[PDB]
């Protein structure tokens, strides 16, 4: 699964999401209060007039004063006496009408006079009402401006504390994911360096490199995803719907009843947009595959006249492609922003019905301040519903970049090592009987004999695929034969730590492997361990390129061209130069400049010369007029040592190798 | 702005698309003030003793036809406006393929493949953006913003629209800043990400030496340095990052409390209603939009101007190199001359070709040879049209080359260039590029002349497998000797083959030699390459060293001297055989 190691690796640092989720939960609620500021300082401010007054005498606060009497509200008042003695302030149309007695229902009230008459189902009294002046209305209003000024305060005290935590959390849900997915590469790292190297061999490089960096990526914008925008969103819409609850019972089951409206559009959308950018990009990639095949190799199209065709292909692409943009266009319009405001528009509606409802009931209104924080609850609801449904969409990629780096992970077949050697072998090393089949079958080494004596120069001769570089792969254990034995010294290759036997021996293969960083960093593979490179290396004859090259000092950066920086002679010498370095007993040369249409022999052969002594060279060198003086010439008929012996003892039997050398020496 | 001038063929082109949705966009803009306001006056109709199931029904009933209503138009306006940028991404895509199909290798050798392919992803893109979004927003930005603006203010008041508005120019000016600030931090960790794939590359191909010199800890020693590294990065952007939420909110918030707070100051003093306080709170929370909308245009005009201004760079600022002129009446070539044909390669400061007085004859099978460098493949260049005349003639039967049209000596000259550079279709695709009216029997038949039957009968025979992408079964040899059998599908009346069979087998490549002599004997053939066997019995065979010829006998006259007897040489080669 996928699910189950994304939680697995998120309960590590699990400190810092816990910390999140309540840094999250306490700015939400501050930010939901907030409209709860807004409607009590809508209800007991605003229209704290239309409640009830009592009139009392100047003894009072917050009493206010008409005319020559003062009356207070049913709230700010102390009970000296309850009495019946009430005065209302009723509104019509746009008008303030004082009534200075009034003990009866409320309905629709129209005046012609002073009755103020209250209709209702059926007229039923008519008070002396009058008309207040604008001053006068402001004197009734003023007890409240000191709670509106402390609700204000703390609506913007709540304001600064949700800034505060909305940061915090945020910050905390990006390093959480960030800390994850160093772990994460760590990992994968590591087992990469644990891993066979015939999983290596098949995969081309840039698969594995993409599986430990680009779907790690890919993890990292599903956990942010997640985070903060499915955990943070469904935390926003539980306290929306608390407030909502909390508010009126009876209308937040409209929106328990737009949950499911959401989750049916996300499937919908989800549906559809999932072959729509399918095809969009798998027809994309078609048209770059296309324009850079036609770039490289523009050459040829052009000489056959064969650009009134490449052209009509490149079109039907360009054209399906244009199609499927259009229709992805033509639903995401539909279903993402026409889709959230036509629901937007039904939710005025509803409130407008409900609460016209409750208000054609004998004129029993539900307070103007649940309206008001409705209106402000719900469009805080529909900000992030087009951001669900597209990450909802999205996820799938995220989804299959975790199952390839998990299937990486999961990987049974390893190598346990990472001991090293000992005491140096001194340089000895036997095949006294192997087998080497890479899968099944075929096999490239048959019953392969030979003991490589402390005498150096053991060569290799043969061409177009005999198991001379298989020999190479068995002697580092590679790839394990299968069959046989292999021994370095008494020992036995497979009885002994890998660290430990490929801590004998060096290696110097065909293309020499530079490394990005300074000419030190090459010599040392920056090992740390090792002080002096340069005076080794003055005696690897090594003195004059670098002198060329600047000033190295081992400091001189050059392998920024990916090796371009030098000669190929240079990069080989600079191999030669770090296989002398760690000095190892054994020294494994695979063809070494001796590749391909290349006269400058010598060149090389001074330090091959150099790296010979106190070794046993294992040279697969395939120009044998340098292996000449070799000692142990061996010839591998397709899998087999068919003969063994000297230069000249080979060229004395006249079987393969004097027919060979004859070849190569007088084409020259 | 800048790139809508320089777009102004597109719109131009399409002007009743573009005009419909600008009149839809402002439509909608303007009906869209109308459910706030319906929203307060029905909440004032409650307040006030005067509402009946009349009015509430009027009021749903327009409600729901106005939702209809912007729905529609926002439908076919949205359906306009970006169906015109997908539009303008064709165009653009056609416009370039079509331009680099025209080019020729000079324009390649100028320009690197990576300009290109970013130019047709990214820039075209860049583009098509602006046209339809940066549209959009310009839209949101201009009439959006002061349509709400002027209706807080009328209908709503004059001074609570002024108070309530004041933190939104702040919130604008701290997101630019933001996003500005986020995005170099940004390029900074993309930086560090791209050095972090760099070395997990180098340390999984040369994994040989690493685990060969027991460094596969040091490895991730480093590799633990660069993705702490990559996380420090990453928590710096983050840094920033958090400042968007936090920011925005807050002056939101602010706006919302001014407008709640200093409407209450206001019906205090009867210069509003519950009414026009609840409209307020809508109108600024879809006011809150245009802010963004204003970066957002900000930004991609300047991006589509820098995208469009390379697009143009690469369609328009370069010429063809090569071009023809009034085409004499030609049918065939005839007996192909060089003067002086001393071509100054481009970006070459040496000659790279002096003067070449020589002279093939119908059927006169030519062969150059010499050192490596020697510059024998600039002849087949300049008889290909590839690059630039240059200084010299080149007659065929009197009519320069640079007069007869492209297309009729593209159609005489059969091109084997030495570097295979097949595609990745099916090798009988490939093999019918010469000729795409061929039957399919001629295929066979010039598969036995280039004797690729035998190797090609091997490989399954799904459609005869494809070779760019995989080839099935393949080598240098074969791609050689299927380019020779394109060449020799096109029927050519000149033959060139440079470096004609360097993989093949020595007898193999003799065959192949024999059997395109004695069937195209008649027309003319040129051959390229190092081994003499190949020219040794061509009738005029020029041996080329440094930038000039040596000799222009025969292949006898040519081994009766010994200025280069390379062949001599190859004659112990043959006998190494
Ligand atoms: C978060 C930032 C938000 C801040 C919101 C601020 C709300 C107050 C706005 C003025 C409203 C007003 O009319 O106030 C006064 C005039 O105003 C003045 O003459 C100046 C203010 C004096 C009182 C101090 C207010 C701020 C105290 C708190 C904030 C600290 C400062 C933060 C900066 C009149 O009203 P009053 O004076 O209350 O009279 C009471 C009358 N009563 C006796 C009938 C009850
Ligand atoms: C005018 C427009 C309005 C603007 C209002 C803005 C409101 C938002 C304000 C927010 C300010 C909040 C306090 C400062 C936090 C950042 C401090 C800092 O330098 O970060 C460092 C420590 O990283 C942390 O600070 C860790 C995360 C915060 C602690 C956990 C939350 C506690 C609340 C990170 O440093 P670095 O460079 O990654 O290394
Ligand atoms: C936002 C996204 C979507 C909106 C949700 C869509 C759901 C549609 C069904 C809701 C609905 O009609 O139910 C009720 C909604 O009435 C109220 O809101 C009052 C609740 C009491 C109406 O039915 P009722 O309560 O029977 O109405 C009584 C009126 N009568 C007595 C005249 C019949
Ligand atoms: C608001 C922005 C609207 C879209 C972008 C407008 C500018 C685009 C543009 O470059 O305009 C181009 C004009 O071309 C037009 O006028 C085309 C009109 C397209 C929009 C549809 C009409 C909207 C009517 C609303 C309902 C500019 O073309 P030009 O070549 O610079 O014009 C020549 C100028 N000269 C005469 C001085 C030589
Ligand atoms: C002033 C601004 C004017 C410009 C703005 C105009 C926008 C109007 C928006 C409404 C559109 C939807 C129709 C609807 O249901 O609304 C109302 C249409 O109300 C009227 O159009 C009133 C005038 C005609 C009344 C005719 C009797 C009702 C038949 C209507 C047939 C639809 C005709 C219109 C649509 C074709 C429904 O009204 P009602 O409440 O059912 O009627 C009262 C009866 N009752 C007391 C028993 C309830
Ligand atoms: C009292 C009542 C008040 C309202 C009165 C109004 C009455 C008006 C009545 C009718 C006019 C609108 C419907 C037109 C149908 C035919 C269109 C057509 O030719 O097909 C077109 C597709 O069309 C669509 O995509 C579907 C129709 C689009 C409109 C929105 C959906 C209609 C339902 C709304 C109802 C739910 C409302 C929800 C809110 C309540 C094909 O052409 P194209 O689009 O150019 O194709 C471009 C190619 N592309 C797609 C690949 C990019
Ligand atoms: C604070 C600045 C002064 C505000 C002010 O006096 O507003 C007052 C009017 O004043 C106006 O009419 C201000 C608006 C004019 C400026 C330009 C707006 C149009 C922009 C586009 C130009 C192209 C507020 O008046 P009101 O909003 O009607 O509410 C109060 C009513 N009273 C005035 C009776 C008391
Ligand atoms: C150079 C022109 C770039 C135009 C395209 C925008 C762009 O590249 O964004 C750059 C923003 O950098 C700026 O644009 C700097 C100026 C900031 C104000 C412009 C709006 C920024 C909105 C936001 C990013 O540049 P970088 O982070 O280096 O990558
Ligand atoms: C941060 C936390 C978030 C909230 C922070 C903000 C909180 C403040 C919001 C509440 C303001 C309430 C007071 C307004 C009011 O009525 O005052 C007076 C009007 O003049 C003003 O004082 C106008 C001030 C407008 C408010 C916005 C200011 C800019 C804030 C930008 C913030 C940028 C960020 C009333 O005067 P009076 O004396 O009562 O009587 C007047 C009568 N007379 C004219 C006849 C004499
Ligand atoms: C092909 C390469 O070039 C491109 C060309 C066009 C687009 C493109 N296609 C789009 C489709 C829709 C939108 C878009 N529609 C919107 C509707 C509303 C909003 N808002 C308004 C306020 N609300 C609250 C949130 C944001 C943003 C919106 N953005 C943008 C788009 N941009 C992308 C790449
Ligand atoms: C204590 C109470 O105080 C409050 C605090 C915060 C808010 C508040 N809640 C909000 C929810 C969403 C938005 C918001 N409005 C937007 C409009 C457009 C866009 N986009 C889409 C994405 N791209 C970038 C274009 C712009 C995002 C948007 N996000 C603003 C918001 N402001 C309200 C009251
Ligand atoms: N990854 C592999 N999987 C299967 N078989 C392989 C693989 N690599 C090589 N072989 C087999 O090995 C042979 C190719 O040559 P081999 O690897 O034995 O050495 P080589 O190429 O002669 O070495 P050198 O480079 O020194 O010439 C063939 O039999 C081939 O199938
Ligand atoms: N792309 C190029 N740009 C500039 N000069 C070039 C280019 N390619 C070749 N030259 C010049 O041409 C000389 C050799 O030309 P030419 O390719 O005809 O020689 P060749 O090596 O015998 O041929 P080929 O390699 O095609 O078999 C080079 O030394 C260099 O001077
Ligand atoms: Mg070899």
């Amino acid at each position: 699964k996928i699910g189950k190691t994304l939680w697995r690796y998120a309960l590590l640092y699990r400190k810092l999401l816990i910390t999140a989720v309540l840094l999250l939960t306490v700015a939400v609620g501050a930010e939901l209060t907030g409209p709860f500021i807004g409607k009590k300082m809508i209800d007991d401010h605003i229209l704290g007039i239309e409640k009830t007054w009592y009139e009392a005498a100047e003894k009072d606060k917050n009493a206010v004063q008409f005319h020559g009497v003062s009356y207070v509200r049913e709230d700010r008042l102390q009970e000296p006496v309850s009495k019946a003695k009430e005065a209302h302030i009723y509104q019509v149309g746009m008008a303030f009408y004082f009534v200075d007695q009034a003990v009866s229902f409320d309905g629709n009230r129209t005046v012609s006079d002073g009755k103020l008459t209250i209709t209702n189902g059926d007229k039923s009294r008519a008070y002396a009402a009058e008309k207040l002046t604008k001053q006068e209305l402001f004197q009734f209003y003023q007890p409240e401006i000191k709670g509106m000024v402390l609700l204000i305060c703390l609506y913007g005290g709540l304001l600064v504390f949700s800034v505060f935590f909305q940061y915090g959390q945020h910050y905390l849900l990006q390093m959480s994911a960030n800390r994850i997915i160093q772990k994460m590469r760590q990992d994968v790292f590591s087992h990469i360096q644990k891993m066979p190297i015939r999983y290596f061999d098949n995969l081309p490089a840039g698969k594995v490199v993409a599986r430990i960096t680009n779907d790690t990526e890919a993890i990292r914008d599903l956990y942010v995803t997640v985070l903060s925008t499915f955990v943070t969103s469904g935390i926003y819409m539980f306290g929306i719907f608390t407030a909502l609850f909390l508010l009126d019972v009876k209308l937040a089951f409209v929106c328990l009843a737009i949950v499911p409206i959401i989750w049916l559009w996300s499937v919908i959308y989800r549906r559809y947009a999932s072959y729509y950018n399918q095809k969009i990009r798998s027809i994309n990639s078609d048209i770059n595959a296309k324009m850079n095949e036609s770039i490289q190799g523009m050459t040829i199209i052009q000489a056959f006249r064969h650009q009134k065709e490449t052209m009509r292909e490149f079109e039907e692409l360009n054209e399906s492609h244009f199609y499927f943009q259009n229709r992805m266009l033509n639903l995401n319009s539909l279903m993402s922003h026409n889709l959230v405001n036509v629901i937007r528009n039904l939710a005025f509606v509803c409130l407008i019905w409900h609460f016209g409802g409750a208000s054609l009931n004998a004129a029993g209104i539900v307070s103007i301040g649940v309206l008001y924080a409705f209106v402000d609850y719900l469009n805080r609801l529909f900000q992030p519903i087009t951001g669900i449904v597209n990450q909802f969409s999205k996820l799938e990629l995220a989804r299959v970049s975790a199952g390839r780096v998990f299937e990486l992970l999961e990987e049974k077949n390893t190598e346990e090592a990472g001991e090293p050697a000992k005491e140096r072998a001194l340089g000895r090393v036997e095949f006294r009987d192997v087998s080497f089949a890479y899968q099944e079958g075929e096999e490239v080494l048959k019953h392969i004999s030979f003991t490589a004596q402390k005498g150096e120069t053991v060569a290799l001769v043969g061409h177009t695929g005999s198991g001379k570089s298989s020999i190479l792969n068995l002697l580092f254990r590679f790839y394990d034969a299968q069959k046989g034995d292999v021994l370095i010294d008494g020992k036995s290759i497979y009885n002994m730590s890998r660290q430990e036997l490929r801590s004998h021996m060096g290696i110097v293969l065909q293309d020499p492997y530079l490394f990005s960083g300074t000419i030190g960093s090459n010599v040392s593979l920056d090992d740390e361990r090792m002080t002096e490179e340069e005076i080794k290396n003055a005696l690897r004859q090594v003195g004059a390129e670098p002198l060329l090259k600047k000033l190295p000092k081992g400091i001189n950066e050059p392998v920024i061209e990916k090796g371009s920086t030098l000669s190929s002679g240079e990069r080989q010498l600079i191999s030669f130069a770090r296989a002398l370095a760690f000095d190892p007993a054994i020294l494994i040369l695979d063809e070494a400049t001796a590749h391909i249409d290349t006269e400058t022999e010598a060149v090389i052969q001074k330090a091959l010369d150099v790296v010979k002594q106190g070794r046993t060279t294992f040279v697969i060198a395939h120009r044998l007029s340098t292996i000449r003086n070799a000692d142990q010439i061996l010839v591998l008929d397709k899998g087999e040592i068919v003969e063994r012996g000297n230069h000249e003892e080979l060229m004395a039997l006249e079987g393969q190798y004097y027919q060979m050398y004859e070849l190569q020496k007088g084409q020259k | 702005f800048s790139v809508l001038k320089k777009l102004g063929w597109f719109f131009k082109a399409y002007w009743l698309r573009y005009t419909i949705a600008i009149v839809l966009l402002l439509a909608v803009n303007v009906i869209e003030m109308f459910p706030p306001k319906l929203l307060g006056n029905a909440i004032d109709d409650m307040k006030a003793g005067a509402f009946t199931a009349e009015g509430l029904l009027f009021y749903i009933g327009i409600f729901f036809v106005l939702t209809a209503a912007v729905y529609i138009m926002s439908y076919f306006w949205m359906h306009q406006l970006f169906g015109g940028a997908n539009l303008m991404e064709k165009i653009l895509r056609t416009k370039l393929m079509g331009h680099l199909l025209t080019m020729s290798p000079p324009f390649y050798e100028k320009n690197r493949t990576g300009d290109l392919m970013a130019r047709g992803t990214n820039d075209l893109q860049a583009v098509s953006l602006t046209t339809g979004f940066g549209i959009l927003t310009l839209v949101d930005s201009t009439m959006f913003m002061m349509t709400i603006f002027l209706t807080m203010g009328f209908l709503i008041s004059w001074k609570l629209t002024f108070a309530a508005i004041i933190p939104l120019p702040v919130m604008a000016i701290a997101i630019s800043l933001y996003g500005s600030k986020i995005h170099e931090r940004f390029t900074e960790a993309q930086n560090a990400f791209g050095a972090l794939n760099d070395r997990v590359l180098e340390s999984v191909s040369g994994v040989r030496v690493i685990r060969a010199y027991v460094q596969e800890t040091n490895d991730v020693r480093r590799f633990n340095e660069m993705t702490a590294d990559v996380y420090q990065k990453n928590m710096k952007v983050a840094f920033i990052d958090s400042l968007f939420e936090p920011t925005v909110k807050l002056l939101v918030g602010a706006s919302y409390l001014i407008g709640l707070g200093y409407g209450a100051f206001l019906v205090f003093r009867n210069e509003l209603t519950l009414g026009e306080l609840v409209s307020f709170n809508v109108y600024l929370g879809m006011m809150i939009w245009p802010m963004f909308a204003i970066g957002e245009l900000i930004n991609v005009m300047q991006r589509g101007n820098a995208s469009l201004d390379r697009v143009n760079e690469t369609l328009s600022y370069e010429t063809d190199v090569t071009d023809p002129k009034q085409p004499a009446d030609l049918k065939e070539p005839g007996d192909i001359v060089f003067s002086h044909v001393s071509f100054t390669y481009p970006s070459s400061t040496s000659d790279n070709l002096q003067d070449i007085s020589f002279t093939v004859r119908k059927g006169q099978t030519v062969g150059i040879a010499g050192k490596t460098g020697s510059g024998k493949t600039t002849i087949i260049k300049q008889l290909l049209r590839q690059y630039p005349p240059g200084e010299g003639s080149i007659t065929f039967s009197g009519v320069p080359i640079q007069q007869i049209p492209l297309d009729r000596l593209r159609g005489w000259i059969g091109y084997v260039p030495q570097d295979h550079l097949l595609f990745s279709r099916t090798v009988k695709e490939n093999i019918l590029y010469g000729k795409q009216d061929a039957t399919d029997k001629e295929v066979q038949q010039a598969i036995a002349e280039a004797h690729f039957e035998k190797d090609l009968h091997m490989l399954p025979s799904g459609l005869e497998t494809m070779v760019g992408e995989k080839g099935v079964a393949l080598s240098g040899g074969q791609k050689q000797r299927i380019s020779i059998a394109r060449a020799l599908m096109a029927n050519p009346e000149i033959l060139i083959l440079d470096d004609s069979l360097s993989a093949v087998d020595a007898k193999t490549e003799a065959a192949i030699i024999k059997n395109i002599r004695e069937n195209r004997k008649g027309k003319t053939t040129f051959i390229l390459t190092h081994r003499l066997s190949a020219v040794e019995h061509a009738d005029l065979i020029l041996v080329m060293d440094g930038g000039v010829i040596a000799e222009r006998g025969t292949h006898q006259e040519l081994l009766a001297n010994n200025g280069w007897y390379r062949e001599q040489y190859e004659r112990q080669q043959l006998f190494t055989a």
